[PDB]
């Protein structure tokens, strides 16, 4: 073996959720770290528990940033909808969250569908991940998101056969890579 | 079954010329290519021309005349889309007949001249002509630089061959990494004749230099401690040129060739002047040194004389390379 | 469980160049070529963790081609594990510049390093994935993603302690940090 072995596969149809915090550097700065750990262990628990249900398969927690692929392990065509239906569970969880801790915790939530390079990198700590292009641009849709709003591409609403009503998204102007990448964007209502 | 050949060297060794003769030997069209070689011509005569006052000592013009001529050359040198009118090249040509323009030709190793310079200058009648169709020779000599990854699929006797061609400038060679999993076997060509030049990218480095450096980072690279090469000793017709001119003595860029008697083993070539047979082998030797000192039994190293733009001499020795390949 | 810490020292090395040198190309894979050549930088990476003067050094993850790391959650000897967060960081050049060498390339890192208080634990509800989090945590980040390539940014506590170890620092100045605001910065000296 002149390479270590590879545990990486590729999988095409798939479809890449991601939410993020809104200032979350600076949230973390006033709060106590152990009451920060208490918002996020009662955010992220219940995201996990609606992520099995939707039939999606979360990832990785990055402190606050939050992502999740449907489509995974197995093929499924029902996938762009999971992604928009976890997203709408997502924002509806972060909202009673909001209330129930008095805190301010909003996110923005980013869909895009495309091929996926999914499996481990490295010897040690072992972490399910996602690599790809597509990855990369679902990443920048949570980036040029909008608060408490599910923001997709047009690959994204190609899988959604119709059964959301959007609106333009206009990402192109809230994130350089969107807009350099003529990317067309929408905001679910 | 179904070879993959990666194909590496420095720049301008030949990788892209061996890939042209597969096509040729196993595979609106070549009209494409027509631009192409007048653009090698447009490039080789400006900068011989471009040349002559720079060089130490400068290359003084045989005739008055063709000063003018040389005004009009470095005039357009920069032009990007030039027409070509029939006037570039009557002076083209009256340039090239002019000696001095020879003797500055002659000193092209003290700068960056392309290795097709000599073949389209003698043939300027032939590419001006409107009805002109470049014959096999001629896409063979045509050079264009090579970035990025290039795979050419084809079939001898029924067994497949993918190979990979990569650029083989500097800033080119952080990209062969990713051909080197589940590589059949690496092929290594190596410009010979320029043991006398300096690489593009620094204008220091010797060629061979870098070549042999380059042999060794790839012979004793990590991922392909278990990987084959097949050495291409190309341009085997200039170094022979270059040795039996006398100009250029090989001693003067590597002086241990002071010391190097041709091996008893060695096979030359039906007439070949022993001054040729030492060169071309020692040349092989110092390659060989590098692949001999580590390794041993993981992989091998298959050595070659070659010529990449005559088709015979690369049928013949990719006949030899078929055989190494089954072999095992 | 969650457990509380007051001294630990995170790191956050990057490898800013990868993201261009990945690609999608029919020839290497759709960048699973790319992959393997990470999964062999990482796993380069990984191997000093078994050297004994790392020992004390934990590998929290890796983002994307980032590697995070901490010391001290094993617990001026009581300062010490942040000198070794820093031998770390060099260790880790040297196997990046191992790679570039057969690799054909030229990779540089990008170092932040901070240290203070985190909680350590697991949170969510799938996998027990360990990880640590905290204001310091953050900080240290940001002195990756504001760094320079061949430098390790520190925070102004940090080359404090540091100075007491035998370190010389270099002050970056004041830069306004997203969320924290105005932070006095410093570059260890090689
Ligand atoms: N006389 C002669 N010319 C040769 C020989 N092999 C190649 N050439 C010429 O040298 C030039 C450079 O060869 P080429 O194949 O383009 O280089 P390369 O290795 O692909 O170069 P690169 O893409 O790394 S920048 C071409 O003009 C080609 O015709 C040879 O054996 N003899
Ligand atoms: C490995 C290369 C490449 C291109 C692959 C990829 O999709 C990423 O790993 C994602 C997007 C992707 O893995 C999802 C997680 C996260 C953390 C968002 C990554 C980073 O942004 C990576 O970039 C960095 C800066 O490490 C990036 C973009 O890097
Ligand atoms: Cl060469
Ligand atoms: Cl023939
Ligand atoms: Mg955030
Ligand atoms: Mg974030
Ligand atoms: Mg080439």
């Amino acid at each position: 073996m002149m390479f270590h072995k590879i545990y990486i596969q590729k999988h095409d149809n798939v479809s890449i959720l991601f939410a993020d915090i809104e200032g979350f550097t600076s949230l973390a700065s006033q709060c106590t770290a152990q009451e920060l750990v208490m918002t996020l262990n009662e955010l992220f628990a219940r995201f996990d528990k609606l992520a099995a249900e939707n039939h999606c398969l979360r990832i990785k927690i990055l402190g606050d940033c939050y992502y999740c692929v449907s489509g995974l392990p197995e093929a499924r065509a029902d996938h762009a909808h999971c992604c928009v239906e976890m997203g709408m569970d997502m924002i509806e969880a972060i909202s009673l969250v909001r209330e129930m801790t008095g805190v301010n915790v909003n996110m923005r939530v980013g869909i895009h569908s495309g091929r996926v390079h999914c499996g481990v990198l490295g010897l040690r700590k072992w972490q399910f991940d996602v690599w790809s292009n597509d990855v990369t641009l679902a990443n920048h849709m949570e980036a040029g998101g909008k608060a408490g709003r599910i923001h997709i591409t047009k690959a994204t609403l190609s899988y959604l056969n119709g059964d959301y009503e959007v609106e333009p998204g206009c990402g192109g102007e809230r994130n350089a890579y969107l807009k350099e990448h003529s990317i067309e964007t929408f905001l679910i209502l | 079954a179904t070879h993959r050949l990666l194909l590496l060297g420095a720049g301008e060794s030949g990788k892209s010329t061996i890939v042209k003769q597969m096509r040729i030997l196993h595979v609106g069209e070549k009209a494409t290519k027509v631009q192409d070689i007048k653009n090698n011509l447009k490039e080789a005569i400006e900068t011989i021309v471009a040349a002559m006052s720079n060089l130490v000592p400068p290359v003084e013009l045989a005739n008055p005349e063709n000063q003018f001529r040389v005004d009009y050359i470095l005039s357009v040198m920069n032009v990007p889309d030039f027409d070509f009118p029939p006037e570039f090249y009557e002076h083209a040509k009256a340039l090239w007949e002019d000696e001095g323009v020879r003797a500055c030709y002659e000193r092209s190793n003290e700068y960056q001249l392309i290795d097709c310079a000599q073949y389209f200058l003698d043939k300027i009648d032939v590419i001006k002509q409107d009805d002109y169709v470049p014959s096999d020779q001629d896409l063979l000599r045509c050079r264009v630089l090579t970035s990025g990854i290039f795979e050419t699929k084809f079939q001898v006797d029924k067994v497949n061959f993918h190979m990979f061609d990569v650029g083989g400038q500097r800033d080119e060679r952080r990209k062969w990494i990713q051909c080197f999993n589940d590589v059949t076997a690496i092929i290594f060509v190596v410009a010979s004749s320029s043991y006398n030049m300096v690489i593009r990218e620094d204008n220091q480095t010797n060629r061979l230099q870098e070549a042999l450096n380059l042999f060794k980072s790839i012979w004793n690279n990590r991922w392909l401690r278990t990987i084959s090469v097949i050495l291409f000793l190309n341009k085997q017709d200039l170094l022979a040129e270059k040795v039996l001119a006398g100009k250029s003595k090989i001693e003067d860029y590597f002086p241990e060739f002071a010391r190097y008697t041709t091996p008893e083993d060695a096979t030359p070539e039906p007439g070949e002047d022993p001054r040729v047979t030492r060169a071309k082998y020692f040349i092989r030797d110092e390659f060989l040194r590098i692949s001999t000192a580590s390794g041993d039994g993981r992989h091998y190293c298959y050595p070659h004389f070659t010529c990449a733009v005559d088709t015979e001499n690369i049928r013949r020795v990719f006949n030899d390379c078929r055989d190494i390949i089954q072999r095992m | 469980y969650h457990q509380s810490y007051d001294c630990v020292c995170v790191m956050f090395a990057s490898i800013p160049d990868f993201k261009e040198f990945y690609t999608e190309s029919d020839v290497n894979k759709e960048g699973l070529e790319c992959l393997r050549l990470l999964n062999e930088i990482i796993a380069d990476f990984d191997d000093l963790l078994s050297k004994p003067k790392f020992s004390g050094v934990e590998k929290i993850k890796t983002i994307g081609s980032t590697y995070m790391a901490a010391t001290g959650l094993s617990a001026e000897r009581q300062y010490m594990h942040i000198g070794t967060m820093v031998e770390f960081a060099y260790a880790l050049v040297g196997k990046l510049d191992a790679i570039n060498k057969h690799s054909f390339n030229d990779f540089k890192l990008r170092v932040g390093i901070n240290h203070g208080p985190v909680i350590a634990g697991v949170i969510g509800a799938q996998k027990p994935q360990y990880d640590i989090w905290g204001n310091t945590v953050n900080v240290a980040s940001r002195m990756d993603s504001t760094g320079v390539l061949d430098k390790i940014q520190v925070t102004e506590e940090t080359s404090l302690i540091l100075q007491t170890l035998g370190y010389t620092c270099t002050c970056r100045g004041i830069i306004n940090v997203k969320g924290k605001g105005d932070l006095k910065t410093y570059f260890v000296n090689t």
